[PDB]
């Protein structure tokens, strides 16, 4: 609820490169983000007015 | 960047405002990140971290991060952490 994104991974991150993990910010927050979390196990935040995303999410 | 493109924990407050970080540095995988200029975020004294928790008990400075300074803009809001 309080974790927010200061910035967001500009470039499209390729599917295979992203695990399942999916959490929205809350509305709250200063920028409206969405966070996945790469294969690596790092957590990205990422611009839901992004179409690179709402893709990902719909495939999720 | 694309290394600090990560989460952290904001402030939350009663004036049904946006949440805001305490200052304009926050820690990443390995890099100690800067909140992006304009940033909104709270400026408060040593002896306010001191006593902050989980409501309200001090007003707190708002202000916007400049190249990782939170200036404080004269708004005060009533911050408390979760």
């Amino acid at each position: 609820s309080t974790t927010c994104c200061y910035r967001f991974i500009n470039k499209k991150i390729p599917k295979q490169r992203l695990e399942s993990y999916r959490r929205t910010t809350s509305s709250h927050c200063p920028r409206e983000a969405v966070i996945f979390k790469t294969k690596l196990d790092k957590e990205l935040c990422a611009d839901p007015t992004q179409k690179w995303v709402q893709d990902f999410m719909k495939h999720l | 960047e694309a290394r600090c493109a990560c989460p952290a924990r904001h402030l939350n407050n009663t004036n049904g405002t946006v949440l805001k970080p305490l200052g304009c540095h926050y820690f990443c995988n390995g890099t100690l990140c800067t909140a992006p200029d304009g940033y909104p975020c709270y400026n408060l004294t040593a002896q306010q971290v001191r006593t902050l928790t989980t409501y309200p008990n001090t007003s707190c400075a708002v202000g916007v991060c400049m190249k990782g300074t939170c200036v404080k803009n004269g708004t005060m809001e009533q911050c408390f952490k979760t």
